[PDB]
RNA sequence: UUAGCUAGUAGGUGGGGUAACGGCUCACCUAGGCGACGAUCCCUAGCUGGUCUGAGAGGAUGACCAGCCACACUGGAACU
RNA sequence: UACCCGCAGAAGAAGCACCGGCUAACUCCGUGCCAGCAGCCGCGGUAAUACGGAGGGUGCAAGCGUUAAUCGGAAUUACUGGGCGUAAAGCGCACGCAGGCGGUUUGUUAAGUCAGAUGUGAAAUCCCCGGGCUCAACCUGGGAACUGCAUCUGAUACUGG
């Protein structure tokens, strides 16, 4: 039920990088992330109206690490919502439990902030929850439980977490290893890099 | 003739019950007169677990409708809590 | 064109019948091959395609067509019928499915194995 | 007060018995025209005071026979 | 500045004594992306020289619109020869729900949410004059109060 | 046969638009009076004014802004072989505010907005725009 | 490309019958009743809240559940 | 039993469809209008990105494709939302019954229409706000809705008497 095989054929096919690793090596050193992969990505094929929403929308799944009836029922979700059916669909997709932890800092990648989801890691408002797709609310509790509080991989996250950019929704604190959610992210807050139209207008069909 | 009895509509292993007004010769879960409040076996705290409605009850007793032995032993609970 | 006139006239339907009668809107069907033979396809393009009129099991009798290369079928072979015609064929309106309870399968097939009902290799 | 229908009778060939013939104003479900559907009904008809093509006004009561539930109150239009 | 962008592509013939010689069409549609559309049909020997000699005209014969903020004022219909335009004003986030050679035009015009339909032939020579002609004959809420003589909040 | 009134009269006024006509005479009716008042409440139309004992006739002004006629489309919408008849709730909008939809209720003929206002529907007569 | 159907049939008087009104039934009298707003006849079909699809209007449909009807090898009948 | 806790080992756990355009994905090998593919356009006559295999790539995922039915696209039964000179579409023409519509003013009625209220429109289902199942599916409380019908009290511009 998630990818299993290279983390960077996908970004060389969608061009641009999807964060699948941690970032201790450089993208341009860590693999030829320049054409797309197989025996013909030397030639740059023209792309279709449809080609560019379909890839737009595979690059936004491949980097929230979910599957296509996931997505599919996110957009339901985010259609039935009120507001802005693109802006409501990034929110939902960064409120997984995987992906607020890895905002957080407790992984060093998707991959590995689901894994430890899933091994009863990570605990919400004092809470045991094994769900990658555990929606957080405003104002909830994250933390490392105390078992886990001891994992080296866990504190290389932590310490690896911060040269990179910051989030300025998210309490976090590394000694107790907790964090909460203040409030919700604005597109703005979120990367800036996505065409949020494409999706709809690829799923409107 | 008229009863106050329940009707199931919850799940496998999480019955929830419907109290209801319904004539005896009818399914347990089938035609009811009326709905008067609800019950549930398996409510967490903090939140309503019986929701009667005495004064319904009351008229339905006035016109002869019999209390089923649950509904009974609930209403006295609910009488006691308030 | 007006009310007054579609109030005495209901706008009726423009209703098709399916292309698929014997099957009686039926996904599939077990027969009896009666005559397995080849035939050749019309004007624009030349061969010998494998084809087998089969009486059905409610009384129809079809002309299917075999896909693949290999057929070990006969007279008196139960076979499954699908929907499905052949565009260079005339007549035909259906296909045997092969991996049917006496259709077998196309030997060494590697590719698309569950349309021709091919065990995977080892 | 009481539920009355008034409509046009159409026939008095009967032993205290007539047959009158209501048009309702209904607008059509699909096109949203306004046409008009008769309404015919058999009305115990006691002392017939009715010809052909006087309005009289009706008011259901009971069943009194196999085909007929209403009975005559009062004729207006009476004149031909 | 401008966000020009090629819809399709045609190849025509015509016979002549000696034979049959080919050429090529091009239809591109330009803007600024806030406020101004234009299109342009070129016919060339050759694709390259066809797709430049529509951009220029499509340059060169733009149209002003009086959009909203984001979307365009009221909804509007185009009547062409063979294709008519359907365009309603969308909430934000909707999209350029549109298709064939709309979605393009509308997208380079300046609108981003939008619900486009075409009737009839759905050929994009005359959808593309079809939609740019929605977009032209339609006002805005000052325009249709300068002709009626009252305020805005008056016609509101 | 002249069976529509206030048709013919939505007809002579965009004719008269069309082909840039000053003003256009026609033959009035207390109806047509009462949506030359609405008409003109609109800044859609000059003026008008009634001339006549025995025929009154309509005399109805167009106005013209930068050339362009002022009203664009005047579509009649409940024609005398379909009534059209819509609630309060249920009223038209014609250019999402920016038209108009006369319509006739109990306490006139008033537009949408009025009628909105007062909370009761009535009949539709025609779109203006 | 189903146009005339209906003689207990329409109504009336009286009797009988049902827990109840009623040609429900009987004797008599009237010749009426339905029908191009589709009578009569043929094929098909359990109905509804609902379900799928559709922006909407609409189209298809009656899986589960719930409300109603009919049936219990076929047909006829009556008793408690 | 749900659930919690200790054992050890990355083990016991991924396949299907497609790759000429519609539609996201290209190169060789084997044949040579034969073998074969196909929903359409159509391919194979020795350079097949269309047949079979391989390499590579794309989509989905404990599911993947085919088949059968329904709706959409089909504005292709168009009341919303078509046309009739030439593509299909004005009876050869005229009269006329039922029917459809109907010039202009006043008074009256208020049937349609418009406003308000009452009853009903079962529960269930959809939608909105919350809660419980570790999330979700699922269950549940309230609200809205059930676009309809009947009655009462008024409004009189329009249609109707
Ligand atoms: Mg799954
Ligand atoms: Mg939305
Ligand atoms: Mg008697
Ligand atoms: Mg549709
Ligand atoms: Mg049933
Ligand atoms: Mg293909
Ligand atoms: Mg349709
Ligand atoms: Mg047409
Ligand atoms: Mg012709
Ligand atoms: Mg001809
Ligand atoms: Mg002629
Ligand atoms: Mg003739
Ligand atoms: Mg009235
Ligand atoms: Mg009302
Ligand atoms: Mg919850
Ligand atoms: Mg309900
Ligand atoms: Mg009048």
């Amino acid at each position: 039920a998630r990818y299993l095989g290279p983390k960077l054929k996908l970004s060389r096919r969608e061009g641009t990088d999807l964060f699948l690793k941690s970032g201790v090596r450089a993208i341009d050193t860590k693999c030829k992330i320049e054409q797309a992969p197989g025996q013909h990505g030397a030639r740059k094929p023209r792309l279709s109206d449809y080609g560019v929403q379909l890839r737009e929308k595979q690059k936004v799944r491949r980097i929230y690490g979910v599957l296509e009836r996931q997505f599919r029922n996110y957009y339901k979700e985010a259609a039935r919502l009120k507001g802005n059916t693109g802006e409501n669909l990034l929110a939902l997709l960064e409120g997984r439990l995987d992906n607020v932890v890895y905002r957080m800092g407790f992984g060093a990648t998707r991959a590995e902030a689901r894994q430890l989801v899933s091994h009863k890691a990570i605990m919400v408002n004092g809470r045991v929850v094994n769900i990658a797709s555990y929606q957080v609310s405003p104002n909830d509790v994250v933390s490392i439980r105390e078992k886990a509080k001891k994992q080296s991989r866990v504190k290389a996250a932590l310490e690896l977490a911060e040269q990179r950019e910051k989030p300025t929704w998210l309490e976090v604190d590394a000694g107790k290893m907790e964090g909460t959610f203040k409030r919700k992210p604005e597109r703005s807050d979120l990367s800036a890099d996505i065409n949020e139209h494409l999706i709809v207008e690829l799923y409107s069909k | 003739m008229v009863t106050i009895r329940l009707a199931r509509h919850g799940a496998k292993k999480r019955p929830f019950y419907q109290v209801v007004v319904a004539d005896s010769r009818n399914a347990r879960n089938g035609r009811f007169i009326e709905r008067v409040g609800f019950f549930n076996p398996i409510a967490s705290e903090k939140e309503e677990g019986t929701r009667l409605d005495l004064d319904r009850i009351a008229h339905w007793v006035g016109q002869g409708a019999t209390i089923s032995d649950r509904v009974a032993a609930l209403i006295k609970e609910v009488n006691k809590a308030a | 064109a007006t009310v007054n006139q579609l109030v005495r006239k209901p706008r009726a339907r423009k209703v098709a019948k399916s292309n698929v009668p014997a099957l009686e809107a039926c996904p599939q069907k077990r027969g009896v091959c009666t005559r397995v033979y080849t035939t050749t396809p019309k004007k624009p393009n030349s061969a010998l395609r494998k084809v087998c009129r089969v009486r059905l099991t409610n009384g129809f009798e079809v002309t299917s067509y075999i896909g693949g290369e290999g057929h070990n079928l006969q007279e008196h072979s139960v076979i499954l019928i699908r929907g499905g015609r052949v565009k260079d064929l005339p007549g035909v309106r259906y296909h045997t499915v092969r991996g049917a309870l006496d259709c077998s399968g196309v030997k060494d097939r590697k590719q698309a194995r569950s349309k021709y009902g091919v065990k995977r290799p080892k | 007060k009481i539920r009355t229908l008034q409509g046009r009778v159409v026939s008095d060939k009967m032993e205290k018995s007539i047959v009158v013939a209501i048009e309702r104003f209904v607008k059509h479900p699909i096109y949203g025209k306004f046409i008009k559907r008769t309404t015919k009904l058999h009305v115990h008809d006691e002392n017939n005071e009715c010809g052909i093509g006087d309005v009289v006004e009706i008011r259901e009561c009971r069943p009194l026979s196999k085909t007929k539930s209403w009975t005559l109150v009062r004729v207006v239009e009476k004149a031909v | 500045e401008l966000q020009e962008k090629l819809i399709a592509v045609n190849r025509v013939s015509k016979t002549v004594k000696g034979g049959r010689i080919f050429s090529f069409t091009a239809l591109t549609v330009v803007g600024d992306g806030n406020g101004r559309v234009g299109f342009g049909y070129g016919k060339a020997r050759e694709v390259p020289a066809a797709i430049q000699k529509a951009m220029e005209k499509a340059r060169r014969n733009m149209i002003n619109v009086a959009l909203n903020n984001g979307t365009l004022q009221h909804p509007v219909k185009g009547v062409h020869t063979g294709s008519r335009v359907f365009m309603q004003p969308a909430s934000e986030g909707t999209g350029i729900i549109a298709g064939g050679a709309m979605r393009a035009v509308l997208e380079v015009a300046g609108v981003h949410n939008v619900l486009a339909k075409a009737y009839g032939s759905t050929n994009p020579i005359n959808v593309v004059r079809a939609t740019i002609d929605g977009l032209e004959n339609m006002n805005s809420p000052e325009m249709v109060a300068a002709k009626r003589g009252k305020s805005v909040e008056e016609i509101l | 046969s002249m069976q529509d009134p206030i048709a013919d009269m939505l007809t002579r006024i965009r004719n008269g638009q069309a082909a840039n006509k000053a003003a256009v005479t026609m033959p009035s009716s207390k109806l047509k009076v009462a949506i030359a008042n609405v008409l003109k409440e609109e800044g859609f139309i000059e003026d008008f004014k009634v001339e006549g004992d025995t025929k009154p006739e309509l005399e109805l002004t167009l106005k013209y802004f930068q050339g362009k006629a002022v009203v664009e489309s005047i579509q009649r919408v409940s024609r005398p072989g379909l009534r059209i008849y819509k609630r309060k709730d249920e009223l038209p909008k014609v250019m999402a505010g920016l038209g108009i939809a006369v319509v006739s209720t109990s306490k006139g003929v008033m537009t949408d907005r009025a009628a909105r206002q007062a909370g009761l529907g009535g009949e539709i007569i025609c779109y203006v725009a």
